[PDB]
């Protein structure tokens, strides 16, 4: 995808992750945890249904239109009257093709761009008291329980608590 | 400084693939498949009326061939008419077949007004052996053969049905062609024939045609059949000086014509669907649909894929 983060520098996928679409995987001292992240997985899903609900939304309802099976060739109007329905089939085929496949390249680059605004969030969340390890995590550079983590998660998470230690822990 | 937080998202063990612009097989978590490649064995008798000819065509039908009376005052948004349907009544052709048959079937109902027409001096009700009812001798139900009198006369026809109605009318007539010129006079008398059929704006006239024809149901004889719509405020004048096979009356046309047919062998059954195709009713959400071009109703788009599948999901990188 555009923003290289889902098979970019996320390596790989969790399949342990079973309530959310993306989440929250860290290790502490009193040890390691997975939880999916609700905003970034609803907003994922929200836009695909929007897809799914434009796809359902239109009408092809038809009924008197023109015969489409022949026989005996007849000549001129039997000719017309098959690549009339030749036609638009050819158009209509064309169509559904490339719909299709414009929906999944917006798909894949919309569920990318998600997963980067929600490593994004965290990003800056944690201003000075950590630092980026390149693969999607980030090494806090203080001490940080189970209440610290979940403070983060939740977006309530204030770094002037632990900057003080954790410009102290990164420098000198 | 030393814990660690990860941001990442989920995987499953093998997902489905999909196309994109630039890629025509990227496996993604979830998919959904776009095009409907499964039909019901039977076609939903609801919520259209469906209107079943069985062993009658539509054109048979209108005119009123033996085994047809069921569907007498029938209404439909699509009549089924089958591929096995049968000829039961003497040899025919129409001119502009495809036409009349569109006519009727987009018309949506069989509603016959029977009117009576004063012919002169000739003998009415003509049958034939091709045409047989409980084996009696007969002939189609909406048409009335007129043949020459007893003293040996055809005289001129001239009759006039003046519509006043608040609909318009299809009058459904026909010419008979005899195989010999001793037929011709056996039948008519004049020779030739002719028949002459006029409303204020449009008319039509027929030659009979004499010759050797093909034995159908024991006859070389034919009939084409024609029709005339009389407009509200029209009238239509009947002119022969023979071989006009006349009509009873005539049926009416709605306004507003909103059906059509569908040629299947397919039974008709107990389901619920609004899109039937010439394999059978559909039932599905799906955007298109890859079974008949042939379909009628509420129905996804026919295209020429088999499959499209539509990614619901991210990209699957499990591990
Ligand atoms: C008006 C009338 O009586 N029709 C007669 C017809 C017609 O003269 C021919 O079919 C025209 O070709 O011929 C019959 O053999 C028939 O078909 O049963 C006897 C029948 O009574
Ligand atoms: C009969 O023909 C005459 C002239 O040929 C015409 O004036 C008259 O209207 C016709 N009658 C009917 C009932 O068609
Ligand atoms: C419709 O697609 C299916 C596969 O999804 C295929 O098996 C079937 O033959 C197709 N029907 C056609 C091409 O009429």
């Amino acid at each position: 995808g555009l923003f290289g983060a889902i098979a970019g520098f996320i390596e790989n996928g969790w399949q342990g992750l079973i309530d959310g679409w993306y989440g929250f995987r860290h290790q502490n001292a009193e040890g390691t945890g997975t939880a999916a992240d609700l905003k970034s997985t609803q907003a994922a899903i929200d836009q695909i249904n929007g897809k799914l609900n434009r796809l359902i939304e239109k009408t092809n309802d038809k009924y008197h239109q023109i015969e489409k099976e022949f026989e005996q060739v007849e000549g001129r109007i039997q000719d017309l009257e098959k690549y009339v329905e030749d036609t638009k089939i050819d158009l209509w085929s064309y169509n559904a093709e490339l719909l299709v496949a414009l929906e999944n390249q917006h798909t894949i680059d919309v569920t990318d761009s998600e997963m980067n605004k929600l490593f994004e969030r965290v990003r800056r969340q944690l201003r000075e008291n950590a630092e980026d390890k390149g693969n999607g995590c980030f090494e806090i550079f203080h001490k940080c329980d189970n209440n610290c983590i979940e403070s983060i998660r939740n977006g309530t998470y204030d770094h002037d608590i632990y900057r003080d230690e954790a410009i102290n822990n990164r420098f000198q | 400084g030393n814990p660690v937080i990860c941001m990442g998202h989920h995987a499953v063990a093998n997902g489905t693939m999909v196309k994109t612009l630039a890629d025509d097989q990227v496996e993604v978590v979830t998919a959904q498949e776009l095009v409907e490649s499964q039909n019901l064995p039977e076609l939903c008798p609801s919520p259209l009326r469906l209107v079943d000819g069985q062993t009658c065509d539509i054109i048979n039908g209108a005119l009123g061939s033996p085994g047809c009376d069921h569907l007498n005052g029938a209404e439909w948004d699509v009549f089924i008419e089958r591929p096995n349907a049968v000829d039961t009544c003497y040899p025919f052709d129409v001119p502009e077949y495809q036409s009349l048959r569109s006519i009727l079937a987009n018309n949506g109902k069989f509603e016959f007004i029977a009117e009576e027409f004063q012919w002169n001096t000739v003998k009415q009700n003509g049958k034939s052996g091709a045409c047989k009812r409980a084996n009696v001798n007969d002939f189609f139900n909406r048409l009335n053969w007129l043949v020459k009198s007893d003293g040996n006369a055809y005289p001129l026809q001239n009759l006039t049905k003046i519509n006043n109605g608040d609909y318009a009318r299809l009058y459904i007539w026909g010419v008979h062609h005899p195989s010999t010129d001793t037929e011709q006079t056996n039948l008519y008398k004049n020779n030739p024939g002719g028949v002459t059929v006029s409303t204020k704006t449009s008319q039509t006239s027929v030659v009979p045609n004499i010759g050797s024809r093909p034995l159908v149901r024991g006859q070389s004889g034919r009939v084409s059949f024609y029709w005339t719509i009389v407009e509200p405020g029209d009238l239509i004048v009947f002119n022969t000086i023979g071989n006009l096979i006349a009509p009873r009356g005539h049926y009416k046309l709605n306004n507003q014509k909103k059906s059509t047919i569908l040629n299947t062998a397919i039974p008709i059954g107990s389901c619920v669907s609004k899109c039937h195709t010439d394999k059978g009713s559909l039932s599905t959400t799906k955007p298109f649909q890859n079974i008949s071009r042939i379909a009628v109703g509420d129905c996804p788009r026919y295209v020429k894929q088999g499959s499209l599948k539509l990614a619901t999901g991210m990209r699957n990188i499990p591990e």
